[PDB]
């Protein structure tokens, strides 16, 4: 009791996808 | 750039060199910054041809150009990533992990990272096609320093996507398989590798206590605590996330964090100029003050109660709300002497000031803390002294006003307080 997990959204996590630009 | 129509004519030519030139043209179109025409390329039917070029072992240039083109289609929306998977790309990329050409195996790592990063179903499908063994085999070197920096960064990020997402979490056997390699990456000296290793650990610890235990048993907490003190914000953010996740677990899991020295870094975290760092450090503190009385005492001993008073006094409102939770947890679990100490550090005035908030949940949290502090005061016979303090810094005014508050728990707890002590 008392512990509170943090619910994150995608914006609060590293990016899940990356395009290669060069 | 070429037009999509000309790329189609080259790719449909049945001349491998014409096909190479047109695939390269597509790669360049897809590599442009403003709105690459991913959907036009999909609608033109090119994905199955790109996937067949991944198998042309005698033409490593067309393997590389198609791998890069498909990486960038898979970096798009879920529907775009699906088109790549539906073309058969997962087993074709896994085969390329074995390529003798480092730049091709690297592009295959990157493409699989985008597919797995789409969500738990594609992450799990990449695992079912057997990606983990060949991915880990690329890192089976005595010293990571012998690998190229860009190559290692891409592998670390791709492994972090195999750790990412919930409902479901990644397969337990896959996590157990990756963790030893992840722990090596967490001890590497490159800032980007360290940041993505911390993110992966933060995803593995975002879940039930059994998942936290798998990570803690690998002995990573001391290295996380060291990364908490890094100068690079991109490292501190995920290291703090992971430590914060770990202290949502059992009391024993929280004790590993304290034992490794984490609380000595909190004076700086709780005053960090990045709002989100202060917020998550205060959230972490609140889960520590929800711990055992000996863990509350370690918070006291490290001098952190004045820092909680400070964040309660002045911070972003979301941080103040985590500080309120930390206070209510502290007063719910703490000894009478610990609660006396909290009042002597000055908690009452900033608590009372926050009762003007237009947030029902923080009011409930603060009224809980006031009641916990009164209950401590009754064991000392000093409830009268507490009422005076609360009146003198304006709290009675607001507590009385809250009797007229719309929310039920608010006016109920409020009325009780005045009836019993005022």
């Amino acid at each position: 009791s008392g512990k509170r997990k943090l619910i994150t959204s995608e914006e609060e996590r590293s990016p899940a996808k990356r395009g290669r630009k060069s | 750039n070429w037009s999509v129509e000309d790329i189609v004519k080259g790719i449909n030519s049945n001349n491998l060199e014409s096909q190479l030139q047109a695939t390269q043209a597509a790669r360049k179109l897809l590599s442009r910054e403003k709105q690459p025409p991913i959907d036009n390329i999909i609608r033109a039917g090119l994905i199955p041809k790109f996937v067949s070029f991944l198998g042309k072992t005698d033409c490593s240039p067309i393997q590389f150009e198609s791998a890069w083109a498909l990486t960038n289609i898979a970096s798009g929306t879920s529907e775009q990533t699906k088109a790549v998977v539906d073309g058969g790309a997962i087993p074709a990329f896994i085969s390329l992990l074995a390529s003798p050409h480092a730049h091709i195996s690297e592009q295959a790592v990157w493409a699989l990272g985008n597919i797995a990063g789409d969500g738990s179903a594609f992450r799990d499908l990449v695992i079912k096609h057997g990606a983990i063994d060949p991915l880990l085999a690329l890192l089976a070197v005595p010293d990571l320093s012998t690998l190229a920096c860009g190559y290692l960064r891409n592998l670390t990020w791709t492994l972090s996507n195999l750790c990412r997402n919930k409902n479901p979490a990644p397969p337990l056997d896959a996590v157990e398989q990756i963790l030893p390699t992840l722990v090596r990456l967490l001890h590497h000296n490159d800032p980007e590798v360290l940041a993505d290793s911390c993110w992966a650990i933060s995803y593995l610890t975002d879940g039930p206590n059994e998942r936290i235990e798998m990570v803690v048993k690998k002995g990573v907490v001391p290295q996380l605590v060291k990364l908490l003190g890094a100068t690079e914000l991109p490292i501190v953010t995920p290291a703090l996330r992971a430590i914060g996740n770990i202290v949502t677990g059992t009391d024993e899991q929280t004790q590993k964090v304290i034992d490794a020295g984490a609380l000595a870094v909190f004076p700086s975290l709780l005053t960090n100029p990045k709002t989100n760092i202060q917020k998550e450090a205060t959230w972490t503190m609140s889960n520590i003050t929800a711990g055992r009385q000996d863990q509350i005492q370690q918070v006291v001993n490290h001098g952190l109660v004045p820092f909680l008073v400070g964040v309660l006094s002045k911070a972003d409102f979301k941080t103040q709300k985590e500080a309120a939770w930390a206070i209510t947890n502290y007063t719910s679990g703490g000894t009478v002497e610990q609660i006396v100490y909290l009042v002597h550090c000055g908690i009452i005035e900033p608590l009372m000031n926050l009762l003007s908030a237009k947030d029902t949940k923080i009011i409930q949290v603060i009224l809980d803390a006031i009641s916990n502090i009164f209950q401590a005061a009754e064991k000392l016979g000093e409830t009268e002294k507490l009422s005076i303090m609360i009146e003198e810094c304006g709290g009675l005014d607001k507590i009385e006003a809250l009797q007229r508050h719309e929310n039920e728990s608010v006016y109920k707890a409020s009325l009780n307080l005045i009836e019993k002590y005022f």
